[PDB]
């Protein structure tokens, strides 16, 4: 039978902040010469 | 059970009342009868107020049938004994008589224990307001929202 199943939610908001702190922090690669290598060696690939 | 008739219903009830038994030698009087028959067609109808009182399934006579006495009472076993004690109490003042303290004991005892089964069935609890929701976790699947399916 039907009784009354309320949702008074006090975990989404965490979630919502946490979300929106990693996304303030955008990440991405980042290619660097390898030791003794040509000082430019990344920069094509970092192009592409 | 023995007892299957408003008559032995009656002489049970006097046999109560020490009126009319073996164990005083005296007999019921014929006139002692219909009375005493009238008596209880009486209480069990102000018992049974139209249905929304007490439910014994006491056989009401009608009309057409002559003699109202010998009719089967239709009491279940469990409600005779409540019966015949609540009308040996209640026919104690026809011959300026007094139902002993054990007699009322027992008649109120066996009223309440007669009631006890239908207040256990009428004890049941309203539907929900008219103006609840359902709650997400009930209105997640389907919308339901504002409705409570009268199930049980």
């Amino acid at each position: 039978t039907l009784q009354y199943r309320g949702q008074f939610d006090v975990v989404r908001p965490v979630v919502r902040k946490l979300v929106s702190e990693m996304r303030q922090n955008p990440i991405d690669v980042l290619y660097r010469p390898k030791d003794g290598a040509r000082p430019d060696a990344a920069d094509v690939l970092m192009g592409m | 059970m023995q007892i299957k008739t408003k008559g032995d219903l009656v002489r049970a009830a006097l046999r109560k009342l020490g009126v009319a038994s073996d164990a005083t030698l005296t007999d019921v009087e014929p006139q002692s009868m219909q009375d005493a028959v009238d008596d209880l067609e009486a209480m069990m109808a102000e018992w049974y107020q139209d249905g929304k009182g007490i439910i014994t399934g006491y056989v009401f006579s009608d009309d057409e049938n002559p003699p109202a006495e010998g009719d089967d009472h239709g009491l279940r076993s469990s409600a005779v004994s409540a019966v015949f004690h609540n009308l040996a109490c209640r026919i104690a003042p026809d011959y300026a008589l007094e139902a002993t303290a054990k007699i009322i004991a027992t008649a109120k005892y066996g009223k309440e224990l007669l009631y006890k089964q239908t207040a256990i069935s009428r004890a049941k609890r309203a539907p929900y307001p008219s103006r609840m929701p359902t709650g997400s976790g009930n209105s997640f699947a389907n919308l339901n929202e504002w409705h409570y399916f009268p199930g049980e």
